[PDB]
């Protein structure tokens, strides 16, 4: 029932340093073991480290010690992870995960992750932040038609999309982004719907690319 | 287990012969440990 809210996804330049925050709501940071796990595309998760404020102990994975700093701000119940000298290998989704530390003895260690943040996609690249353009995929003329909108030319991932402010979910298919030859990511979101509601129903795709501060609400309907 | 006893009427005493010895002549010391965690 405690939700872990991490900082937003962003693109950082190679060699620079990144800071990711992780906000706890509903409990104190001292009452948990706060862990940081990362997942590169096509790999399993890798544990980076964890801090136990009730004991005042910080632990770093051997690969990351000396370039990772994890702190616990008990004044705001926010945990942080700072990784310096960023390079291509670091492009991964970074997760903030907790283990409850209510009754702990000394030399207590992290063991598992029962409560997770949403994850923060850090992309290390030279390219600039760029917001996407959204274009309708209008339906036309059995008994079910399809429509959608196209989210094109953004950087970096991810882009989010919801139908009817999240109301329309049964039958939505939001495809994974594809990196085009020109560069930048592009993505499609289609949903099937009965052909009798093509004129009586409004279908809006709410596209958000938080890294670029882009909020777009695109209406889809046939033309004339 | 063959034990022979002799009683001497002259001195009103009795000797039970045939037993064997097992005398504690030394000490062996060992340290037994249990690993604890203090909460």
């Amino acid at each position: 029932q405690v939700q872990l809210v991490q900082s937003g996804a962003e693109v950082k330049k190679p060699g620079s340093s990144v800071m990711v925050s992780c906000q706890a709501s509903g409990g104190l940071l001292e009452d948990y073991i706060i862990n940081w796990v990362r997942q590169a595309p096509g790999q399993g998760p890798e544990w980076m480290g964890g801090i136990i404020p009730v004991l005042g102990t910080v632990h770093y994975g051997p690969k990351f010690q000396g370039r990772v700093t994890i702190t616990a701000d008990e004044s705001t119940d926010t945990a942080y992870m700072e990784l310096s000298s960023l390079r291509s290998e670091d492009t991964a989704m970074y997760y903030c995960a907790t283990e409850t530390a209510l009754v702990v003895s000394e030399t207590y260690l992290p063991h598992y992750f029962d409560n997770w943040g949403q994850g923060t996609l850090v992309t290390v690249s030279s390219a600039s932040t760029k917001g996407p353009s959204v274009f309708p995929l209008a339906p036309s003329s059995g008994g079910t038609a399809a429509l959608g909108c196209l989210v094109k030319d953004y950087f970096p991932e991810p882009v989010t999309v919801s139908w009817n402010s999240g109301a329309l979910t049964s039958g939505v298919h939001t495809f994974p982004a594809v990196l085009q030859s020109s560069g930048l990511y592009s993505l499609s979101s289609v949903v099937t719907v009965p052909s009798s509601s093509l004129g009586t129903q409004t279908y809006i795709c709410n596209v958000n690319h938080k890294p670029s501060n882009t909020k777009v609400d695109k209406r889809v309907e046939p033309k004339s | 287990q063959n034990i022979t006893e002799e009683f001497y009427q002259s001195t009103c005493s009795a000797v039970s012969r045939g037993y064997f010895s097992a005398l504690r002549t030394g000490w062996y010391t060992s340290v037994i440990t249990i690993e604890l965690s203090n909460i």
